[PDB]
């Protein structure tokens, strides 16, 4: 994964070279902004279940055909409302994830790379998960460099998708 | 490349020259700026796609012969090509900003771009229109003070704005 | 059995020793599978590949070669088969090969495969016969079974624009995309759809360009958003 | 430069990234270095005339054929005692250029590159200018995180004559 | 473009070879189903307006939350409708390219090429113009081979964008 | 590369107009005449290495000055360079043939070739002789009514020598 | 080899493709050309035993000096006349196979390829095989495009040697 | 070339060296054995005019065929008797150019390269090149270490040849 | 590349023509005199270290500005990038003096160095003052008899003076 660590590691690798200051400066910077992203995903995740069923009405009311239409690609069955909250909590998870590990390096990983052939083969729009992600953001509850940090993942995920 | 405090060791060297006292103290003020500079690369990275897309939708807008057939961004893989574009120069310009002067922006981005749109016939008159309207969606964003402590960074809005017209004047 | 014609070196940055132990920033990131990547970093070895064969807007969904990725992911082929095999592929014929002429197209190739540019104009026209009589695989191959190739980049790195920046300096040798775009001055007149070729720059009349003056109260906005605290 | 910033800038546009949140952890350590980093700078400039002579002197104490061998790489003259000053000069303002930029930059583009090449050819010992390092690494009197930034860019020029 | 002519270049231009009989009966079936792929692109030249905007139509009937929900994206304006006819007008002219040329040459190099990219930025849904393609497949009213020219180059553009 | 049918494509995709009736009509008129141009190509593709051998030894007979020492196609190397750049053009030219149109003919052939024989000192009127000298040898070939049911093909004909004289006067 | 099926299908496998209609019309020209093809090919497998031993002598009357020079290149001798037959069988029976496969794939990987090392190692001339071939080409005795597709192959064989 | 001159500075210049007593010894076997080759070019070239008419008719005995087939690749005519000791002459030019600067040099790039394509194209049979050259090794009239250098490279002509 | 006994076959060659009696007994002067031009390129390569440190020694005393700070040999990699070009220069000099001929200099050595070193900011009528300390740093040493059998080799130390110089107008 893509860390501050192993950036680190792989640009004093490629050099050739052993620990320098510019690298002990660099993993220095994660150890102190680690305690504003611990308390973050602390936060996050225990007050997950609040999140995931908030944001995915918050996309029912937005986009309100996606209740109603048939077929497999739309909330309008209880197995497929069931499909949108499980894809909630995935986007969830993976924030929580980078915000332990630092850097946008678990969600490269697991969730974006190889999405847009899930999405465009099983017809599911980007647009349902950017409204799920815009909730997230305005709904956590965190303040000060608790949400700074927070954000910064929630926005790493709807640039993707955007 | 340089950064802003690798710029000013690169003159002193060539005279072979210390550092005095009045050097450093101007070095450190540099420093304590340090928290509101790293707000503007965030609040420019976080909205980066918003930044392209909006001001490609306006650009497209009030210069509609770009994208009618037989322009330059109608084909859908020279408009992919377009923002793709935009993007590189918005990424350059985040990289000149943390850096605190524009030499990555120099020589990767801007070196023989003006040339190179005059061998693809890509009018370098309207990409200068397009980076000036990354611009400022970019300089109304780092204004903005959502999510941001009390206090100052007007200075540093000067200077975001400034590697934007750099690049601007580049490739006309 | 009709050899290459013979050609003159030319002075060069990679032709002669830089005495760098330890670089800097702007050594140019080795991307080989000798360091034993994982699934992660295999996804920035292929885009490093294609970042370096194509150019970035080139990177799009209906480019990507899934299946030459999955070989490379399960040590099927090397790097040198990934590199050859985008060459050969039918995006870089389409895109590339058919809006260029021979000549330009021995030097994109010798920019993005060797990693250099070309040592004079003759080098281009000793290579042009190569595609003509063999096609794209036989030139592909010759090229990439050279001694400059196996000796840089062997069969398990990505190649890199070899010695672009001087350790002194700060401007150095421009970027081989940024150099070489992928049609020139000719294909440019109509057969890529273009008209006029040039542009004066936009006119308006609310002037979006004021430079500041010497007594504007915005020189000394700085403290303006808020004053200091204390006593 | 090996800037903790053109460090930063240099993964990003590895793989044609914006800068994250990877990346300004790395400049933000390099931030909260700096106060301790440039306070050591400002004292060893202030004492670099008193620290060169006095350096000078140690080599010839522990080395003193250096001033009695006839030949042109010795200080046996006048020239060569001028010339000698002038090079502990140098590896002392490459390491005051370390501690306002952050990192080895200056060092290994003035200094260490090219200098195997350069103490074989002139027939300079590498084993003089250790000696030289090690009076200034005793002898600029500086405690705490001052000195621990300051020993890291004599100890960074030992490893490369050793 | 791939075309049955250039794709026959293109196999002895590879070899550096004459064109053997092997590429002349390439270019012999390309002439004897040109006959009916020829009839396809001028039935539905004639007949465009029609199958233009009875398809915008038949999208807006589907999906009507584009005719009601505001933003750039819907056409829920004057200047939003006059954009969705003419995409429509896109899709049904690269139509008539392919059955003129034979295979899917044009539409590969004007229309797919880039397709996904632009349909994440500007956040159009691939869900719509299959609904406008299946519109213009029932409706052209052709049959025979002449129909199975014209279905074929209708599903390759469905088959793409799903 | 283009066919005569992707000609007609790409110049109305910048216009963004559908093709006219005249212009299907035009284009089924090439599908009609279409079994013609491939016994053309068939007479010109069965004798391709008798075109080249005798009419290369055609024109050393009248420019005896080329294999002369000193000459151009004086040495082992030169003179089989001499034949290669005839099975070449022959080659580029029957790709002009099948496709209708001389877009294969200019981009993968004539383009920059001018200027690359003004680098390497070779005679570029001598060219066009032997270009010319191949012109009405498969001119000759392509009116016999051998193995062929007997029509006009004359507009076909004239059509083969005009891809020809095009190469003859984009070489000199 | 470079059946044009085996040729639509590297053609579509090098592209990462389905078999479009450009490929299926390259299909569709070599079944329209077969019956043309599959009956050349007919003629000349029961009319072998005439078009074998009287294009041998077509050689014998045209180069005498092969049956009455000595050495074993030439066929002066009876192991050197049975291997002379033999040769001109190889080009025969590869014809045949060229018009049952359709194109020039069979006689390209099984004679031309490493030909020109053969005879210019064993001293045997391509001169020999060519008035052998231009006999075939005057003796099969076929018309229409039974002939017209069988001399397709047989100036094939000519264009290699010379 | 090929002289052991520039194949000795190859090897230095590869490995980016000087000249060792590696290549200064290559070079004094160039000059020892230069006594004998200087003496075998010039006794070639004072008895040229009668080994270049007895080499063409030599061939003309042993394959009559050449003075009475019709046809412009036979020595039938005066034009094609003109060219065919010009042809003895190139191959014993190149001899003597090989002599003097040592090592088959002149003759890969004057005569060697690119022979196999005039030859096929021409129609001209490398036996009978052979055959010239197997009188000029018989009867130059040499003796001793002289004519072994003169058979080194007639031998290396008959080797490209067959 | 050429050497001296290549150069005068690509001269016969290009008109046609046997060697004559003269340019024979030419080309056998040059192989009794083989032992005194090997003997002079051992001497040079022999001393090839002191040839160089010396003659910049001496460079740099006389120029002194090329060490103060920001001259152009100051660093520690442009002062070890001098010694480089300084060693390169010396080695295809005695490449061009086994040869007989200025071919591998010319073409290896010197072709595109005026450009390169005007690109650099490299004072290059610096590098010619360098160049003429190498070349009579050599020049005596060639001249120097111990070791080898006594006699006249003024006409060799007069062609390695012309490699030398060769490359001193070559560079500026
Ligand atoms: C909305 C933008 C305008 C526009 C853009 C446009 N550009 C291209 C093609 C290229 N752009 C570049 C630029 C860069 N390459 C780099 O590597 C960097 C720095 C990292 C920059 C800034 C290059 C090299 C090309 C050509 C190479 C290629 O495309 O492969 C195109 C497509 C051209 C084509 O037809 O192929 C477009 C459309 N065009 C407009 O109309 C807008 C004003
Ligand atoms: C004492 C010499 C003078 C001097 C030299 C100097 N040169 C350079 C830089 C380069 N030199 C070359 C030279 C060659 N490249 C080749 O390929 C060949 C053989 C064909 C030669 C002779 C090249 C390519 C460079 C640039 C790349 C590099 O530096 O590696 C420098 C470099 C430092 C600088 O910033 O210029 C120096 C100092 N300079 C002097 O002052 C002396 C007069
Ligand atoms: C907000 C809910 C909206 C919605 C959801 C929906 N999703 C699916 C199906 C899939 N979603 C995924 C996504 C992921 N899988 C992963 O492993 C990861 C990374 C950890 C992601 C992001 C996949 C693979 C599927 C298909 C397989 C599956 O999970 O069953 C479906 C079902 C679609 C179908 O055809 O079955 C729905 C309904 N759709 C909506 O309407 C809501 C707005
Ligand atoms: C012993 C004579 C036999 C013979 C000769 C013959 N040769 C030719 C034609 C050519 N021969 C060459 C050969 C060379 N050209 C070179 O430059 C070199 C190296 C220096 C060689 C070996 C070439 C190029 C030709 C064609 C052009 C020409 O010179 O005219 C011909 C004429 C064939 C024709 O079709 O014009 C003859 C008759 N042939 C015999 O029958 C003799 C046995
Ligand atoms: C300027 C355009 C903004 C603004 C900026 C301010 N930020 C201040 C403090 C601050 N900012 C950060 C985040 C930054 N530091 C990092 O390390 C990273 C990356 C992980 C980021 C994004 C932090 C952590 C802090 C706290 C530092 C502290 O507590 O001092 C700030 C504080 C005042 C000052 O430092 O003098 C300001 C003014 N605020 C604005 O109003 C505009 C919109
Ligand atoms: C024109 C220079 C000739 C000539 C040509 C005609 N050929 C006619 C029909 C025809 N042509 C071919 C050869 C070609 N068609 C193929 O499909 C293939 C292989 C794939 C090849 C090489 C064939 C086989 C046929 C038969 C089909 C048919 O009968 O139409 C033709 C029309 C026939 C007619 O007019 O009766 C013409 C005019 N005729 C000439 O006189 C000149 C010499
Ligand atoms: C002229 C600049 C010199 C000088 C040169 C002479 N050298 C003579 C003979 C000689 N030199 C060598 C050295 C060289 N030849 C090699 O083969 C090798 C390596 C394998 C080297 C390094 C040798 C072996 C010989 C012996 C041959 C002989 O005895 O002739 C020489 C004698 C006459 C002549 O060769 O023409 C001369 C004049 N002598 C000088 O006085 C200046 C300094
Ligand atoms: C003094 C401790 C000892 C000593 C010094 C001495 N040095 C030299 C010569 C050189 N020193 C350098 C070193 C540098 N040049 C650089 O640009 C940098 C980085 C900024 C360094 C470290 C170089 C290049 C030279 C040669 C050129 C020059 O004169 O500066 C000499 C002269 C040797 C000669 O042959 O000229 C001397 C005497 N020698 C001692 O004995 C002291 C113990
Ligand atoms: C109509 C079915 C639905 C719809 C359409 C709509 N489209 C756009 C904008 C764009 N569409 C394209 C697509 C192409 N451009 C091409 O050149 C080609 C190949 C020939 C294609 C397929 C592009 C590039 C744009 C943006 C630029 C433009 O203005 O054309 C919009 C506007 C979106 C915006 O942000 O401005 C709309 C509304 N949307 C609907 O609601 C209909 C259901
Ligand atoms: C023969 C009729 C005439 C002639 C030919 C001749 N040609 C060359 C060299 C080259 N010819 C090319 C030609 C092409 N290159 C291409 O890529 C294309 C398609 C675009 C063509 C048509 C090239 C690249 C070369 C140079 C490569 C090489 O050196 O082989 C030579 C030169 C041979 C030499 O050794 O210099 C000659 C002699 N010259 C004549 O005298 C005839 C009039
Ligand atoms: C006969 C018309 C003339 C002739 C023939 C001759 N040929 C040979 C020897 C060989 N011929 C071949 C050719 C092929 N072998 C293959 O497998 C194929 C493709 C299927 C081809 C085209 C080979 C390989 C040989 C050597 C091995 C063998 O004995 O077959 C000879 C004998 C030469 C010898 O030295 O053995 C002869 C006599 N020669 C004539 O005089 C006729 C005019």
């Amino acid at each position: 994964m893509k860390t501050p660590i192993t950036e680190a590691i792989a640009t004093a690798d490629n050099q050739g070279r052993f620990l320098s200051n510019t690298e002990l400066q660099a993993v220095n910077g994660r150890y102190q902004r680690a305690t504003a992203s611990l308390t973050a995903a602390k936060a996050l995740t225990g007050s997950a279940q609040r999140l995931i069923t908030g944001a995915a009405q918050a996309v029912y009311n937005k986009f309100p055909y996606t209740t109603q239409m048939p077929g497999p690609a739309y909330a309008s069955s209880a197995i497929g409302k069931a499909k949108c909250a499980r894809d909630i909590g995935y986007y969830l998870r993976m924030v929580t994830y980078c915000l332990v590990v630092g850097g946008t390096g678990p969600m490269d990983e697991y969730l974006v790379a190889g999405l847009e052939e899930i999405n465009r083969s099983f017809d599911l729009s980007p647009s349902w998960y950017i409204e799920a992600l815009q909730y997230i953001k305005n709904s956590h509850g965190l303040s000060g460099q608790v949400a700074n940090e927070a954000n910064a993942y929630i926005d790493y995920a709807i640039n993707t998708l955007s | 490349m340089l950064d802003a405090f690798a710029k000013v060791v690169a003159q002193a060297d060539a005279r072979g020259e210390f550092l005095s006292n009045t050097q450093i103290d101007a070095l450190s003020k540099m420093v304590k700026e340090g928290n509101q500079r790293l707000d503007i690369v965030n609040k420019v990275t976080s909205n980066a796609s918003a930044i392209v897309t909006n001001s490609a939708r306006a650009l497209f807008a009030e210069q509609p012969q770009l994208i009618q057939p037989g322009g330059n961004a109608y084909t859908s893989r020279r408009m992919a090509a377009c923002l793709r574009d935009m993007e590189i120069v918005l990424r350059y310009v985040s990289y000149a900003m943390i850096a605190g002067d524009s030499s990555v922006l120099d020589d990767r981005c801007l070196n023989g771009l003006r040339e190179t749109y005059q061998a693809l016939g890509t009018p370098g008159s309207s990409v200068a229109v397009a980076i000036q309207k990354m611009k400022d969606a970019s300089v109304a964003l780092a204004n903005d003070t959502t999510g941001t402590p009390i206090g100052d960074c007007s200075s540093l809005v000067a200077e975001l704005a400034g590697y934007f017209d750099r690049a601007a004047v580049s490739v006309v | 059995s009709i050899p290459i014609l013979k050609y003159s070196l030319s002075t060069q940055n990679q032709r002669v020793e830089s005495f760098e132990v330890n670089p800097g920033d702007e050594q140019y990131r080795i991307y080989s599978t000798d360091s034993l990547p994982s699934s992660s970093e295999v996804d920035q070895i292929i885009w490093a590949a294609y970042r370096q064969i194509f150019s970035e807007h080139q990177i799009l969904k209906s480019t990507k070669q899934p299946f030459l990725e999955s070989q490379l992911r399960f040590n099927q082929i090397s790097i040198k088969d990934f590199i050859k095999g985008l060459v050969l592929s039918a995006p870089f014929r389409d895109l590339n090969y058919n809006v260029n002429n021979n000549y330009r197209f021995v030097e994109i190739c010798v920019q993005r495969v060797l990693g250099r540019d070309i040592y004079n104009e003759r080098e281009k026209i000793a290579w042009s016969i190569i595609i003509a009589t063999q096609g794209l695989e036989g030139f592909i191959d010759t090229l990439l079974n050279t001694q400059e190739y196996l000796s840089n980049f062997g069969d398990s790195i990505v190649p890199f624009q070899r010695r672009r920046i001087i350790p002194q300096r700060s401007k150095g040798e421009m970027p081989f995309n940024l150099k070489t775009p992928r049609y020139g001055i000719e294909f440019r007149s109509k057969l890529a759809a273009t008209q006029f070729s040039w542009a004066s720059p936009i006119r308006r009349f609310r002037p979006q360009e004021q430079q500041p003056k010497a007594g504007d109260p915005a020189l000394f906005l700085n403290m303006v958003q808020e004053m200091g605290p204390g006593l």
